[PDB]
């Protein structure tokens, strides 16, 4: 379930190797975004060739 | 019981008209004879199957003509002769047209009615 | 542990008109020894075949794994063949000689 | 369409390549195992 | 054969326990196994019917002169619910090709 | 006062019991509770056929070490004389039931069990006594005066 995903995400961060160590000047970056228009910009002609690779 | 071995006249007894018996080889037939011994032997041997990823015709038959209400997956065995579309060239056409049975068995109630009369008067 | 309706005979369809009995014997020969196999050589029955094995469970494993199995572009129709129907084309006779034999050899 | 034809052809070629590289390995494995077995039988004789 | 159809009218109609016709008895362990195969013997039927209980003593009817089974046995368990279980369960069973019958006594 | 009653009783097994419960004839050596095929136990090991554990058989005719076939154990197996026995053997010394080879779980491990064949069976040219499962390890040898053949076991590797 989505909240459990949030938990996997947090402990996933905290389990990374030396994640919080700033000693040498390490820098962490969290980035969140959207694809903006994604559905609307899918091209049918391309989508056909892309599906031909699958099914 | 029903597993008792059979004879070629008994073999000709079951299947209907118009089929041929084949040997492909004498050798593949010897494979079929060793197959019993090799059902034990080759099952105890190296074997496996795998698939490769590669890009890619698909024939099939329902009962088409105009309509032909649907065939259950088993009933094909009975009605297979109707599936082939070869048409219009005696008795074979009476058996072929007699598939109106299929219209009695499966279909809409009106198809069953009209079919039933049509076969009564014939 | 088997359904009664299945029988040692299997009706097999969705076959090509060029298909070779070599491929037939090879493929079908996995599950057990072939009792024999027939193939329609007649205008309507071309594309169909019947397979018969020395044992039923052979055919059971067959239709198990061969269900919708592929050849060329085709997925073969694999069904357990019916019984009775059109039979009496042949007769019941020729029992007398063999029964006289089993009555002679073993004497029983 | 061109990219698809040439692409399928290329991946096909790569496929026969991987298969060709595979069969040699299989036969090497079977010969190796047969050698181990023959050595085992020889150790069984003495 | 009639039993199994009585258990189906008892389950289908929602009889709900104590009105069950195994409450007909309450007094009796000994069960009746008829239609038994002639090759069977004491230790055997004991080994098959000790499944649903612990059988104390069984007298199988075997013809006095020839000394072979007449084909049925009256059995006695240590527990009644074993009898209820056995009649309601073990009946309509195949043994050596022939279906045995069981019922109270 | 020799025989009081001529019949008495038995309290013994019936032929139709043990018959119906085991039939190919009736057989002996019903599989124990553990038995499971080796391939699925290589599936719980997460092993494709490359790294999977498959036991292949090796034949040497006892007179000449110089394959009549090669046999997989992966697909228990009934080692007998030939029809009943699955693993048929042309050896004329094998009783109608000679022995059995069952893979059991203790891990998926191969086991050989003698059925008490009249002659016996030699393991590494050293016999084992009847009626107990004896684990086999790779490269071990089996032979069914009466030994016309030999056998060896191999795991699939390299």
């Amino acid at each position: 379930p989505p909240p459990l995903l949030v938990y996997k995400w947090c402990q996933g961060i905290n389990n990374l190797q030396d994640v919080w160590e700033t000693s040498e000047g390490e820098c962490n970056v969290m980035l969140e975004s959207r694809f903006e228009k994604m559905y609307e910009k899918i091209d049918l002609t391309l989508l056909n060739r892309l599906l031909r690779l699958i099914v | 019981e029903r597993n008792r071995p059979l004879s070629d006249e008994e073999l000709d007894a079951m299947f209907p008209e118009g089929y041929k018996v084949l040997p492909p080889p004498a050798g593949y037939v010897p494979i079929r004879t060793p197959a019993r011994k090799l059902t034990a032997t080759p099952t105890p041997l190296g074997g496996m199957t795998g698939f490769h990823m590669q890009t890619e015709m698909k024939s099939v038959n329902d009962q088409p003509s105009g309509n032909l209400p649907f065939l259950k997956p088993d009933d094909i065995q009975y009605f297979d002769k109707l599936l082939v579309d070869v048409d219009e060239s005696e008795e074979q056409k009476e058996r072929k047209i007699m598939k109106l049975l299929l219209k009695i068995k499966n279909g809409t109630p009106p198809m069953r009615k009209a079919a039933l009369r049509q076969i009564t008067d014939k | 542990r088997l359904p009664p309706e299945v029988n040692r005979i299997l009706y097999i369809r969705n076959l090509p008109y060029k298909i070779t009995a070599e491929e037939m014997y090879d493929i079908f020969g996995k599950y057990g020894p072939i009792r024999q196999i027939r193939v329609g050589n007649t205008p309507e029955t071309r594309g169909t075949a019947y397979v018969v094995y020395e044992d039923i469970f052979d055919a059971k494993n067959a239709c198990d794994h061969l269900s919708g199995f592929n050849v060329c572009n085709r997925y073969l129709v694999v069904l357990y063949y019916n019984a009775n129907r059109a039979f009496q084309k042949m007769d019941t006779k020729k029992k007398e000689e063999q029964l006289k034999l089993l009555k002679e050899k073993y004497g029983i | 369409y061109i990219a698809d034809r040439k692409a399928r052809e290329a991946v096909e070629m790569r496929a026969q390549v991987e298969r060709k590289m595979a069969q040699k390995e299989k036969e090497k494995h079977e010969e190796k195992l047969r050698e181990m077995a023959q050595k085992a039988r020889e150790r069984r004789a003495g | 054969k009639l039993i199994n159809e009585l258990n189906e009218r008892e389950v289908q109609l929602g009889v709900a326990d104590k009105v069950s016709w195994h409450s007909e008895y309450k007094d009796s362990a000994w069960i009746f196994l008829g239609g038994l195969p002639y090759e069977l013997t004491e230790g055997d039927i004991i080994c098959v019917f000790s499944q649903y209980g612990e059988i104390v003593n069984i007298n199988l009817v075997r013809d006095k002169k020839t000394g072979k089974s007449k084909g049925f046995c009256f059995l006695c368990y240590e527990d009644q619910r074993s009898t209820i279980l056995a009649v309601d369960n073990f009946n309509g069973i195949k043994i050596k090709g022939r279906t045995i019958r069981v019922d109270h006594v | 006062n020799l025989q009081a009653q001529e019949e008495e009783r038995e309290f013994y097994n019936a032929r139709r019991r043990e018959h119906r419960q085991r039939n190919d004839p009736g057989g002996n050596n019903k599989e124990k509770e553990v038995p499971a095929k080796e391939k699925p136990s290589f599936e719980l090991s997460g092993a494709l056929l490359e790294d999977t554990n498959t036991f292949r058989g090796v034949v040497i005719k006892y007179s000449e070490p110089p394959r009549w076939r090669l046999y997989p154990f992966k697909n228990a197996y009934l080692l007998g004389r030939h029809p009943i026995d699955h693993p048929s053997c042309s050896k004329q010394h094998a009783v109608f039931q000679y022995r059995l080879v069952e893979y059991t779980r203790a891990r998926v491990k191969p086991y050989i069990i003698d059925l008490g064949s009249g002659n016996g069976t030699f393991l590494n040219n050293k016999r084992i006594e009847p009626q107990r499962y004896y684990e086999l390890k790779e490269k071990d040898v089996l032979k069914f005066k009466d030994d016309e053949d030999e056998e060896e076991e191999e795991e699939v590797s390299d």
